[PDB]
């Protein structure tokens, strides 16, 4: 049950990133593997650079390029992925 | 080329 909070990306971008973290949800225990797991995809399929924060308790405060930007959540769990250079 | 800052405050 994916849930979008706050997207900046094309409505393509954004179905990849929910398909890219179920995958490493159903896949990996561990937040920081799941953060790898879809920045490194990012990184391929869009071209770097992008960053990955997963987790339940955080706040944050970055500089992205627009419409490469995505806050939702999935699972139990919230995932940030951004690009910025 | 065309920067935005974005904050964000996850509590679930």
């Amino acid at each position: 049950k994916a849930v979008i909070k706050n997207a900046d990306m094309s409505e393509e971008m954004q179905q990849d990133s929910v398909e890219c973290a179920t995958q490493a949800l159903e896949k990996y225990n561990i937040e920081k593997d799941i953060a790898a797991h879809i920045k490194k995809e990012f990184d391929k399929k869009y071209n770097p650079t992008w960053h990955c924060i997963v987790g339940r308790n955080f706040g944050s405060y970055v500089t992205h390029e627009t419409k490469h930007f995505i806050y939702f959540y999935l699972g139990q769990v919230a995932i940030l992925l951004f690009k910025s250079g | 080329a065309e920067m935005k800052d974005t904050g964000i405050q996850v509590d679930r």
